[PDB]
């Protein structure tokens, strides 16, 4: 049910509270993604901010998450052009 | 000389005390083993860190949560 | 019991007419009559005028308009076929559950007139087993025969029937009409067995007994056993018509109250239950 | 299918493993497991106390195998 | 296996809470036999932390816990084979 | 008067059972059960009105199936459970 | 027609009460109340009516001053309801607080001045007007509940011609609720 | 052998980093990438979690320990454009 | 043939009888009910399931001076997988 | 070693209104 929703800008939660958000091009048969120009949040995520919408991030670009630290994943926004 | 299969099959019936992975412990009398090693006990007591609470009666403990068991 | 109850509590203080105090004196005459119908609905007691009830398997010896009411009251909306179905049901139901335990390939619900519930000159087949294996089977023994001996013979499909009787006082031997109407039937020619071999339960609606003589195969004793066993004990059709018939009995039996709040009992009543004491 | 994993370079030589329980150890590795299990010949302690006690031969199971630094040049 | 029975159980509004605490309820489209819940239009409340609702997850089987289904769920038709 | 302990499965056990909340040869566990499309168990006289129903081929009218509806939901609120009104009031 | 009218007000109360709130077990103090209670509640079959081997002091509410002069003081009859754990909820649990208010009734209804003493540890705690107990701590409470079971037991140990080192918990649980040993 | 595992085999003599489970990063230029995630890498700079940072010319980090894998961004296009 | 013989046959014997069980889980949760289905991974499947554990007001009062309560909670049908579970024992 | 407890759906045919053959459909 993931063919649907690749190469597009998800959010997946890990299992320490440390949230990716990227472009989920790739998967595995263990869960194991793939995630290009990914941002991380744990702190606080933005959903109608009023002090600051990203707080506590870090730039990873592409990460190979493996799914053994993997709890749940959702998209987020559009995939881009490029 | 004793592989823990046959010495898991010999103390079926044997009160002995199975200490879980959480702490807990669980004496009896074992029921049988599968070849997960997971346990089955009859007419056992559940100890607490050293404390029995009471008696349970048929408990079963699982695979991935036993930590050692010692025939008493 | 419950003496001048009836169904609109007595009616005892009214303005009403005549006709009905006659009506509300005759209805312990309905009472006494349902309750000594066994032993006075009787061939013996009357001779000739053998009259089936309507749409029931129950025999009118002699004219007795009071029972007939009594009885077409207890046997309301077709009970006679719903107890029939129900039971049917259930046992079809005991026999997938233990299916595979002793080589049943699989159970049949075969078409059934209506009639044939309350049809007491011939009879059809009511579930039909197939099987993956051969199935041998014995000689015909009664449901109480812990000895049975094995016929020198197999099948694949096997008939079970299912026979209500409305037994009277000197005809209630359940184990009799089971053999007889088991004898009968297969050698008959108005009715039409699937095979030769089979089994047929008789049960007796008017004193709760039940019994089989059929032939019968392997493995097939106990299961049928407490088929019986939990059919007789919660059948919901057999409920109602043990409730239809005590409500026409009015027959209030006495029923015990709740326990106590004792010392050992207060410990409930701090649960998710709303309790409160007054 | 259990690959084994290329523990070849770091045979022979004096490596440090963590293992998952926040603990260290230090030894020579004597060979590999398709298990990742470790032989480790000469394995001080080395622990967070501050005081390294030398045992000898020891074998550490993979499932608490966290790292292996090579101290050694491999 | 208990696995097929929840993957012929698509089109079902549950809920799932995970080891976590995180509970997400919602309606879920597709299971394999990994317990791999693809659900849609979900609301997933975390551990001392608000409610967020979206309009499609991908829950592990690995990292939930215990399901939740309701009274109109025929389980004796479903667990059959 | 006993707490749940933390790793501790037999103090819910006592507090549970302090409140009160508890031929070939063969065996065959003959079990008959009446239940419904909820799955819930059904009392001998509802099993019986179903049965009735579905022979008679007709069902309950719009007004029987509203009230019974009406009943499951109270049913259901109920066993899913104004003090502090009342301490605020005095 | 005493006992049938307060059947009808039991059943106009359970009544006025909603389906949420109405209870399913009614515990009939009197032995003589349960059979009209039976009769006046058969629009509700959900309720159970059962007895009780164990009498609740409900004189200790009438011997108290605030509970007692409302009921004096009503000219007309009303429903006024009240809440017999102030606190007590927030606190500890269902169990404890009730059994807590039966040894306070209990010791009320062996004596109302010593119990109204032992009530108040100290002459500077007060209660609140919307509650009914005083507000103390979790020790203080304890101690005022072992001072009422050690008067509810020297009570019953001056009145039954006992000892007073012969009765267990259970013994006292069940002096506190009502029930004969 | 999926297809994070064959970006994972192709990403060995590259500059990546793994995060393991434990909260210490290692990144660095890894020599030896195998199916099962078993990452041995050359001069790699560690970091904690108590913020200290060391280097090291040899490290192995096994697969289960192993808990992200951050992969340059030149292998992040092609050929993982099709998959 | 071995399906009524091993461990597990304490979760087949309380779900063939419909017998009541609790399940206590690694979070230090007790789930009382009847198993309607089992299988080889423990995953339970259980109708009318209780679930009582530990809670705390967590300083309400600011000193972080309270006593745990035992909470509840009801579940209509629940599918407990067998990655959580700890032990389970049927109701004597 | 798992067991599963299903009830028997029991379908229960119909008997009035039936406009068809007199025996019960299967």
């Amino acid at each position: 049910k993931m063919l649907q929703h690749i190469d597009y800008r998800m959010r997946c939660i890990l299992q320490d509270g440390r949230i990716f958000i990227g472009t989920f091009k790739a998967f595995d048969k263990h869960m194991n993604l793939i995630l290009c120009d990914c941002d991380e949040f744990r702190k606080i995520k933005p959903k109608n901010s009023k002090q600051a919408e990203r707080e506590e991030k870090r730039v990873l670009g592409l990460v190979l998450l493996r799914g053994e630290n993997l709890v749940s994943m959702t998209v987020e926004g559009p995939p881009p052009k490029d | 000389p004793l592989n823990p299969k046959p010495f898991l099959n010999g103390l079926t019936g044997k009160p002995v005390m199975v200490k879980l992975k959480w702490g807990m412990e669980y004496k009896g009398y074992l029921v049988s083993v599968d070849g997960y090693m997971n346990m089955q006990l009859a007419n056992t007591e559940e100890y607490i860190d050293g404390a029995l609470s009471g008696h349970l009666g048929e408990v079963l403990i699982r695979c991935n949560n036993v930590l050692y068991i010692r025939g008493v | 019991w419950e003496k001048a109850s009836g169904f609109e509590e007595s009616m005892k203080w009214k303005k009403l007419t005549n006709a009905q105090r006659s009506g509300l004196n005759q209805i312990p005459n309905r009472r006494f009559t349902l309750w000594w119908s066994p032993t006075i609905n009787r061939a013996n007691v009357y001779v000739g005028f053998q009259v089936q009830l309507d749409l029931t398997g129950i025999f009118m010896h002699g004219k007795i308009p009071t029972l007939k009411i009594s009885l077409i009251q207890i046997f309301r909306a077709h009970l006679w076929q719903k107890i029939h179905e129900s039971i049917v049901m259930d046992l079809c139901q005991v026999f997938d559950q233990e299916l595979d335990a002793l080589e049943i390939e699989t159970v049949q619900k075969e078409t059934i007139h209506p009639r044939k519930s309350y049809k007491m000159n011939s009879s059809c087949a009511d579930i039909l087993l197939f099987a993956s294996y051969k199935w041998n089977v014995s000689r015909p023994s009664l449901l109480a025969d812990s000895k049975d001996v094995m016929d020198s013979t197999t099948t694949q499909k096997y008939w079970i029937d299912i026979q209500l009787r409305w037994g009277d006082y000197d005809s209630h031997d359940i184990e009799r009409y089971a053999r007889a109407k088991f004898l009968d039937y297969t050698t008959d020619n108005m009715s039409i067995y699937p095979s030769p071999t089979g089994v047929l339960i008789a049960i007796d609606l008017a004193y709760n007994l039940h019994s089989a003589y059929g032939n019968w195969f392997p493995g097939s004793k106990p299961l049928i056993q407490q088929a019986m066993a939990k059919i007789m004990k919660a059948n919901p059709a057999l409920y109602v018509l043990r409730e239809r018939i005590r409500k026409g009995l009015q027959l209030y039996s006495s029923e015990p109250t709740e326990p106590y709040l004792s010392s050992q009992n207060y410990g409930e009543l701090f649960s998710n239950q709303i309790i409160w004491f007054v | 299918k259990a690959h084994p994993p290329e523990l070849k370079k770091f045979m022979d030589k004096k490596l440090s493993l963590k293992l998952n329980g926040g603990r260290h150890v230090q030894g020579i590795l004597r060979g590999f497991d398709p298990f990742m299990n470790l032989v480790i010949d000469e394995c001080v302690e080395m622990a967070t106390s501050g005081q390294q006690n030398n045992i000898g031969m020891v074998v550490i199971r993979g499932n608490s195998i966290i790292m292996l630094e090579a101290l050694e040049r491999v | 296996k208990l696995v097929r029975f929840l993957m012929k159980l698509s089109h079902e509004t549950v809920t799932i809470e995970l080891k976590n605490g995180t509970q997400v309820h919602g309606t879920i489209t597709g299971v394999d036999v990994s317990m791999n819940t693809h659900l849609k239009a979900v609301k997933m409340t975390l551990k001392n932390r608000e409610p967020v609702q979206l309009e499609t997850l991908s829950i592990r089987g690995n990292n939930i816990r215990y399901f939740i289904l309701p009274d109109s769920l025929p389980l004796d038709t479903l667990l059959v084979d | 008067e006993e707490p749940i302990v933390n790793r501790g499965l037999a103090a819910a056990l006592l507090l549970c059972q302090n409140k009160g909340l508890l031929k070939d040869g063969y065996k065959p566990d003959v079990k008959i059960e009446y239940v419904d499309e909820t799955g819930r168990k059904l009392t001998p006289k509802e099993a019986f009105r179903q049965l009735s129903h579905r022979f008679h081929g007709k069902g309950s009218g719009k007004m029987k199936t509203e009230r019974r509806m009406k009943k499951l939901d109270e049913e259901a609120l109920l066993k899913k459970m104004l003090g502090t009104v009342a301490l605020l009031q005095e | 027609l005493a006992k049938w009218k307060t059947a009808e007000e039991v059943a106009a109360l359970i009544r006025s009460l909603p389906v949420e709130e109405q209870p399913k077990q009614i515990i009939v103090t009197r032995k003589g109340m349960l059979d009209p209670l039976e009769v006046h509640l058969l629009d509700f079959p959900n309720i159970v009516i059962k007895g009780s081997e164990l009498q609740l002091p409900f004189q200790a509410c009438l011997k108290v001053e605030k509970f007692g002069d409302l009921i004096l003081k009503a000219t007309e009859p009303q429903m006024v309801l009240f809440n017999l754990y102030d606190d007590w909820l927030k606190t500890i649990s269902s169990y404890t607080a009730f059994s807590r208010l039966i040894l306070i009734l209990r010791a009320l209804h062996v004596n109302n001045d010593r119990a109204k003493v032992i009530l108040k540890p100290d002459k500077t705690t007060i209660t609140e007007p919307h509650h009914i107990w005083p507000t103390l701590t979790d020790e203080e409470w304890i101690k005022v509940e072992v001072q009422l079971k050690d008067l509810i037991l020297a009570d019953y140990g001056k009145k039954n011609n006992v000892n007073v080192a012969s009765l267990t918990q259970s013994e006292i649980r069940d002096i506190i609720l009502g029930m004969e040993i | 052998i999926g297809v994070p595992i064959k970006v994972l085999h192709e990403a060995e003599g590259h500059i990546v980093t793994c995060e393991t489970n434990t909260g210490e990063v290692y990144r660095g230029k890894l020599i030896e990438a195998e199916d099962n995630m078993n990452c041995q890498m050359s001069n790699i700079t560690v970091t904690y979690r108590d913020g200290r940072v060391a280097q090291l010319e040899q490290v192995y980090i096994r697969g289960s320990k192993i808990r992200f894998l951050i992969l340059p961004d030149m292998l992040k296009n092609a050929p993982m454009l099709k998959s | 043939e071995e399906f009524n013989t091993g461990p597990l046959s304490v979760l087949t014997q309380s779900v063939k009888n419909n017998t009541q069980v609790l399940i206590n889980c690694r979070n230090n949760k007790k789930l009382l009910g009847r198993v309607k289905a089992f299988d080889r991974h423990c995953n339970m499947v259980l109708e009318n399931v209780k679930e009582m554990w530990t809670e705390v007001p967590k300083s309400g009062k600011g000193k972080k001076k309270s006593k745990p309560v035992n909470k509840d909670r009801y579940i209509s049908k629940m599918f407990l997988r067998g990655d959580s579970v700890i032990v389970v024992l049927r109701n004597p | 070693a798992y067991a599963i407890n299903v009830s028997q759906k029991r379908k229960y045919r119909q008997y009035m209104n039936r406009k068809g053959g007199f025996n019960r459909p299967l």
